[PDB]
């Protein structure tokens, strides 16, 4: 649908 | 006059038009108000006699399957407020006639494949208060500066299109404007500083683009704001102070531009403030501690960063931090103990950083950590026993520090766990016994520490799909019950002081792709078993043992091996067994007793002379013509 908003997926180790 | 979808002006005439869910496909009387066709898989272009319904004031033809364009004539109806033909197939430009709706209030447009340019006619539309063309991913060309002429603006999307150049500085006539959303386009240059006169604005989603420039100091004038998504841009200079003077700002976003300078005090002062990311950037200075008022906080990424100072004690304020990241900074000095006072934390990564000390026992009595992170700092001290009281912990990594003594039987207590690396340490003593009462352990990496003491069948958990013990002081033989691991994928015990036979055990661990004995002090023959462990495919490492007889003949078997190493051992007779394996790769069998010859095809060819030379009769010979 085009994404929805979303902020930058973190990342982890 | 009365039938369902139909209603009837009080005239009698026939008024709208409503039909929905009905499954139909193919294409598709004038007093007409109101006609909703949608969610019906229509098909085929918008009928180009629409125009001729005077009085249409709303035409939804939404979540159909239309092609062709939008035809001109769609835009003869002037008493039309609601145009909804998002989520079709329709292709073109989007008219300039567009202008030509006066009292237009919504426009849906998005979810097309709509093409060209957003036409400067946008302007003439005074009533317009939401225009939502997003996901048309060729609608290209700047946003036109006429769109400062819809004053009525409220709503305002545009993402997931090819969308560029700057924001117009004619975006601050929107008064009324609260939420823009371009994101994931192709903007570039800097956001105007005139944004700061939109004083209704609450979400700017502008991630996902090249722009440059600064954050205007000028956004720090919208009370209203609520959530700034900026990430993934190019952005420049320094965040602005002001941001802490908008008290609704539940969530700011500035993660991977080019920020610098240092995370602002003022920020103390928001109230609202729920999620702070700032990673993936150049941001210096200490995290100061009027962050630690922030008292909603959930989420804290400060990761990839030039950050510096210690952790802030007043972080036991946090009362709802559930996820605290400042992974790959310049954090020095103990990890506060009062992080512990923080109930709610799901996850901790500060990885890579400059912290020493002990790790505080406190951290462990959280209930709900599922991940802790510390790799690579320069933490000390042992490892607390109270690890047993860390309930949900899943994903424990500790590697790259200084630990020291021995890993606490408690440890077993935890049956959630499934991936530990304490490897590069310098832990010492004996794997404990106790590890076998983690049910859930998949990934084991021990490597690189001072660990002693021979090793059980009945200590390993039988979940167990990655072992890595190598580069310790391991003894004695390798148990027999190793067998009773059959999830176990790669097995690495290299650099030990392991002795005696490879057990014929060794064959039922049926997934086995990687096996490393490499560097100990293995002896006797290598077992036929081993070459009935068809799933090896990564790896078979026998280096640096004192291995002696001949590759046992079962190792044709390994039809799967692409790296296979024997070298450095005692082995004799010759390679015929392995002429046949069409898939290794790589193959090590220097500096052994080797003799015979191999044949002349391109992978023998391939080994290094100097490989048979450390050898007892090897080389390749010519076969005879015949
Ligand atoms: C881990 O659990 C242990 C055992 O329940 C806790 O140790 C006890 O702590 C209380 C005070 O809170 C003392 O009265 C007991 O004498 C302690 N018992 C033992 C056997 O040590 C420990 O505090 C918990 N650790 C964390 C980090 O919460
Ligand atoms: C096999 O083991 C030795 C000793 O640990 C190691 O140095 C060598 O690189 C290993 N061979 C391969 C192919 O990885
Ligand atoms: C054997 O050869 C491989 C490939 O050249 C190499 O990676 C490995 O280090 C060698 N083994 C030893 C013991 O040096």
């Amino acid at each position: 649908d085009y994404s929805n908003p979303g902020h930058h997926p973190p990342r982890h180790n | 006059c009365n039938w369902t979808g139909v209603k009837c002006n009080r005239r009698g005439e026939v008024s709208e038009i409503q039909l929905k869910e009905k499954q139909l496909q193919g294409s598709l009387l004038k007093s007409l108000t109101s006609l909703t066709l949608s969610s019906l898989q229509l098909t085929g272009v918008i009928p180009k006699e629409i125009g001729d319904f005077t009085e249409l004031e709303l035409l939804d033809l939404s979540d159909n399957s239309l092609s062709g364009d939008i035809p001109v004539e769609i835009f003869r109806l002037k008493k039309l407020k609601t145009l909804s033909l998002n989520t079709n197939n329709l292709e073109g430009h989007i008219p300039m006639e567009i202008g030509n709706l006066s009292g237009l209030v919504e426009l849906m447009l998005f979810d097309n494949k709509l093409s060209g340019e957003i036409p400067r006619s946008i302007g003439e539309l005074k009533n317009l208060q939401v225009l939502r063309a997003g996901g048309n991913k060729n609608l290209r060309g700047e946003l036109p500066w006429e769109i400062g002429n819809c004053e009525n603006l409220v709503m305002l999307g545009l993402a997931e299109t090819s969308l560029s150049g700057k924001l117009p500085a004619s975006i601050g006539n929107l008064k009324r404007v609260q939420t823009i959303a371009i994101y994931t386009s192709l903007l570039s240059g800097p956001i105007p500083d005139e944004i700061g006169y939109c004083t209704e604005l609450q979400n700017l989603y502008l991630y996902q683009n090249s722009i440059s420039g600064s954050i205007p100091t000028t956004i720090g004038g919208l009370k209203k704001l609520q959530s700034l998504l900026l990430w993934q841009n190019n952005l420049v200079g320094k965040i602005p102070t002001e941001l802490g003077n908008c008290p609704e700002l539940w969530l700011i976003d500035f993660s991977e531009n080019l920020l610098t300078g240092t995370i602002p005090r003022s920020f103390g002062k928001l109230e609202n403030l729920q999620e702070l990311q700032l990673s993936v950037n150049q941001i210096s200075g200490t995290i100061p501690e009027e962050l630690t008022n922030c008292t909603k906080l959930t989420h804290l990424e400060i990761d990839n960063n030039l950050i510096t100072g210690e952790i802030p004690s007043l972080m036991s304020n946090l009362r709802s931090l559930t996820m605290f990241f400042a992974w790959q900074n310049k954090l020095t000095g103990n990890i506060p103990q009062s992080l512990s006072q923080c109930r709610e934390l799901q996850a901790i990564d500060l990885s890579y950083n400059s912290l020493s000390g002990s790790i505080p026992k406190e951290i462990f009595g959280l209930r709900n950590l599922t991940k802790l992170l510390l790799l690579s700092n320069d933490l000390s001290g042992f490892i607390p026993p109270d690890i047993g009281n860390c309930t949900n912990l899943y994903r424990l990594r500790l590697n790259g520090n200084r630990l020291a003594g021995s890993i606490p039987s408690e440890i077993g207590n935890l049956k959630n766990l499934n991936f530990v690396d304490i490897s590069e340490n310098r832990l010492v003593g004996s794997i404990p016994p106790a590890i076998s009462g983690c049910e859930s352990l998949e990934f084991l990496d021990l490597h690189t520490n001072s660990l002693s003491g021979s090793l059980l069948g009945t200590t390993l958990p039988k979940s167990l799909k990655f072992i890595d013990f190598s580069d310790n002081a391991l003894s004695s033989t390798l148990p027999p019950g190793i067998g009773l691991l059959t999830e176990l994928t790669k097995l690495n015990l290299a650099k030990n002081r392991l002795s005696g036979e490879i057990p014929r055990e060794i064959s039922t661990c049926r997934s086995l792709q990687l096996l490393n004995l490499g560097e100990n002090d293995f002896s006797g023959e290598i077992p036929d078993e081993l070459g009935q462990i068809p799933s090896l495919a990564i790896s078979l490492n026998l280096s640096c043992n004192r291995f002696v007889g001949e590759i046992p003949s079962r190792f044709s078997d390994l039809k799967n091996l692409g790296v296979l190493d024997v070298s450095h051992n005692q082995l004799t007779g010759n390679l015929n067994v392995l002429t046949d394996l069409q898939n290794l790769v790589s193959l090590n069998i220097s500096y052994n007793d080797f003799s015979g010859d191999l044949p002349n095809t391109p992978f023998f060819r391939r080994l290094p002379l100097s490989d048979l030379a450390s050898n007892r009769g090897l080389y390749i010979s010519n076969a005879i013509s015949t």
